[PDB]
RNA sequence: AUUAUUGCUCUUCAACGAGGAAUUCCUAGUAAGCGCAAGUCAUCAGCUUGCGUUGAUUACGUCCCUGCCCUUUGUACACACC
RNA sequence: GGUGAAAUUCUUGGAUUUAUUGAAGACUAACUACUGCGAAAGCAUUUGCCAAGGACGUUUUCAUUAAUCAAGAACGAAAGUUAGGGGAUCGAAGAUGAUCAGAUACCGUCGUAGUCUUAACCAUAAACUAUGCCGACUAGGGAUCGGGUGGUGUUUUUUUAAUGACCCACUCGGCACCUUACGAGAAAUCAAAGUCUUUGGGUUCUGGGGGGAGUAUGGUCGCAAGGCUGAAACUUAAAGGAAUUG
């Protein structure tokens, strides 16, 4: 895939991840 | 009607897309010394005689 | 000697308008433009209807009493094409053809200082 | 690998220059990349020269011919305008014919 | 079942005092009916006719003039200075490639009090003999001349009304007295006055606008 | 020899009044009209391969349509755009 | 009206067109160029004010005061964020008309945020010449920008000048192009990418097969979006560059 949407793909990823270990803060 | 005659002076070469036509200057017998080139329909050759329908017109390219 | 006005064509893609008026500008006559005598809707800017505009605009000009034209040509201008349209080169030969007077015909195409983004987004219209 | 000198178009000591829209597709380019045309033609044509002077007053007139610059877009430049395309050699050629 | 041309009144225009020929052309407007009738409705409304249709001369094919309204007597209606425009083919002309473009103004009041704007364009020519492909001016050039103009325009306006002011337009008085100043800095062919406007009028003055008719 | 190989005689006397959109072939002893020999064949040519007879009109051109070649150009294809 | 073609749309509400005149916000057309300036981002209407700069000129002044730079710091397109203003235009979103087998798109209409500005943030772009800075040396050519020098050069006439523009030759410092290549390179090409196995002028920075991955983790900056710093296990024989023929 275009380097630039791969590049937004793992930028959502990243977020959710943050989201995620929020939990467990 | 005022008919006019013309000789064809010289062979020009082939008009229209399909090409089954030829531009041609001729030169009228009454009256001499001046040319206009005319677009013809048929098989041309030098020293032929047109007649003009209408005296003072030309076209030149065609598609 | 002839009694002026003005022709004032303005000439765009998918149509053509000529409509004169008094030499003012405030009381005009006999507008009829190119999407009138035909339709196809495709065709409404066509020179040949454009013609057949300029035919019936010619004709109420005499009816009228005008005899005599000057002509202000015009395209869509602004931050647009710039430009004539196809129909105005027909309807000033269709409107001078007609036995109509012409003199001193200029070019009214609005050009901007320019400014006012043109239309279309900057990667342009592409199809 | 590149295949221009002048990479794009025209630019050397500036950096940034300004856009303009091409005035086709109304898409934006850089005005030294703009590939520009001026138009110069008759406000008459071919045809409606004799049949204007006739109906006309005045003698002969003027005939004042219509002026403006055209910017193309080199994707609207290469689909009409001046574009052909040029062979390795043919390229360097700056000649304006 | 209606037809308005039935219907409308006509009238002849009438041009102000010098230029060549006052007789300028007809109009339309209705008949003059008691609860708006044809007088007070239209009338000073404005007609652009080319000067060179007005002088008759066809060194002047260009150079445009506002007429506008006023007064009205007995189917003659009389015209006043409106403004003047260029053509817009002779200056997409004047302008060409490998020259410098040089343009200035001034806003500017009159004796009988018209306030107005004119304009000035001038472009760079090659000197005869010069070999280098464009001649550009040195921009301390350019501030200098538009400087000049400023200096010239704002003399020539402000003497009686637009009047003589249309009397100095006419015969290019100041398009010389430009390029008399001008020499001095920079070559500078063309040099017209190219726009002037109107924006601020004075009261009507009924008396003051007669002193042109005749 | 019935589902009738072919031939002959009498009788029966259909559609078809020049064929919509489309589309084939062709430049001189050619096109088209016309029959004949040979192949096949015990019998069966409305087919083909050749043959001669009668014998035109119209081009003698172009790139508009269609087909294919040629450079130039781009390529991340080389099992090569399936 | 709009398009390849159409349709949504606008039209007794006189649309589209014309005319006179007014308002608002944005932009700076043509002139504009292998032309100028700035550290870079970037900078094009006028005029006034405010401070700043290179080049040049220089028989002026100080006299090694410098070169380059981890840390640290100023500026930093577009978008984006906070709070006012502004909100003409074009227009992420959304809603529609169409096209399509589908069409969350391309084309068309409406149009929220935005686009502008003030006060604050944010620090990233193919932020590109994909090419560190200072110094030296090595080769030919005609243009052009700025400064300067040379003139019984041309043109401007007034009475010859003085000027101003222009011509020719030189010289500094510019932005660039042309031809060569001694030389260099894997080649494309390059007055540097040359003066390198005949390998050393000074100095800063980065890379060490491909993926994994600019991911995980810690630190730190940020209102947020995110920026800076930044691994490993595991996997894999290629990935990649330039050029040749198809
Ligand atoms: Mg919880
Ligand atoms: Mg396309
Ligand atoms: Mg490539
Ligand atoms: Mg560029
Ligand atoms: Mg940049
Ligand atoms: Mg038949
Ligand atoms: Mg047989
Ligand atoms: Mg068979
Ligand atoms: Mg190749
Ligand atoms: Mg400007
Ligand atoms: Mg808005
Ligand atoms: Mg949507
Ligand atoms: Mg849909
Ligand atoms: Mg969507
Ligand atoms: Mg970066
Ligand atoms: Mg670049
Ligand atoms: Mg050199
Ligand atoms: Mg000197
Ligand atoms: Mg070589
Ligand atoms: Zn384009």
């Amino acid at each position: 895939m275009r380097a630039k949407w791969r590049k937004k793909r793992t930028r959502r990823l990243k977020r959710k991840r943050r989201k995620v270990r929020a939990r467990s803060k | 009607t005022p008919v006019t005659l013309a000789k064809v002076i010289k062979v020009l070469g082939r008009t229209g897309s399909r090409g089954g036509v030829t531009q041609v200057r001729v030169e009228f017998l009454e009256d001499t010394s001046r040319t206009i080139v005319r677009n013809v329909k048929g098989p041309v050759r030098e020293n032929d005689i047109l007649v003009l329908m209408e005296s003072e017109r030309e076209a030149r390219r065609l598609r | 000697s002839q009694v002026f006005g003005v022709a004032r064509i303005y000439a765009s893609f998918n149509d053509t308008f000529v409509h004169v008026t008094d030499l003012s500008g405030k009381e005009t006559i006999a507008r009829v433009t190119g999407g009138m005598k035909v339709k196809a809707d495709r065709d409404e800017s066509s020179p040949y209807a454009a013609m057949l505009a300029a035919q019936d605009v010619a004709a109420k000009c005499k009816e009228v009493g005008i005899t005599a034209v000057h002509v202000k040509i015009r395209a869509t201008g602004g931050t647009r094409t710039k430009t004539p349209g196809p129909g105005g080169q027909a309807a000033l030969r269709a409107l001078a053809r007609s036995g109509l007077r012409i003199g001193r015909i200029e070019d009214v195409t609005p050009v901007p200082s320019d400014s006012t983004r043109k239309k279309g987004g900057r990667r342009g219209r592409r199809l | 690998p590149k295949k221009r000198a002048s990479n794009g178009r025209n630019k050397k000591g500036r950096g940034h220059v300004k856009p303009v829209r091409c005035v086709n597709c109304s898409k934006s380019i850089p005005k030294d990349k703009a590939i520009k045309r001026m138009a110069i033609r008759n406000i008459v044509e071919a045809a409606a020269v004799r049949d204007l002077s006739e109906a006309s007053v005045y003698p002969e007139y003027a005939l004042p011919k219509t002026y403006n610059k055209l910017h193309y877009c080199v994707s609207c430049a290469i689909h009409a305008r001046i574009v052909r395309v040029r062979s390795r050699e043919d390229r360097k050629n700056r000649a304006p014919p | 079942v209606v037809d308005p041309f039935t219907r409308k009144e006509w009238f002849d225009i009438k041009a102000p005092s010098t230029f060549e020929n006052r007789n300028v052309g007809k109009t339309l407007v209705n008949k003059s009916t008691g609860l708006k009738s044809a007088s007070d409705a239209l009338k000073g409304r404005v007609v652009e006719v080319c000067l060179a249709d007005l002088q008759g001369s066809e060194d002047h094919s260009f150079r445009k003039i506002k007429l506008r309204v006023d007064e009205v007597q007995g189917k003659n209606l009389l015209t006043n200075f409106h403004g003047m425009d260029f053509t817009t083919d002779k200056l997409r002309s004047m302008v060409r490639k490998w020259q410098t473009l040089i343009e200035a103004n001034v806003t500017v009041k009159t004796s009988d009090d018209y306030v107005l704007r004119i304009f000035a364009i001038a472009f760079t020519r090659k000197q005869a003999n010069q070999v280098k492909r464009h001649s550009y001016a040195q921009s301390s050039h350019i501030r200098a001349i538009r400087k000049v103009i400023s200096e010239i325009l704002t003399k020539e306006v402000q003497g009686s009304t637009l009047a003589q002011l249309t009397s100095k337009l006419i015969p290019e008085v100041i398009n010389k007295e430009i390029e008399n100043a001008t020499k001095d800095i920079f070559p500078l062919q063309n040099i017209h006055v190219r726009k002037v406007k109107l924006l601020k009028q004075p009261k009507f003055d009924v008396g003051a606008l007669m002193a042109l008719h005749g």
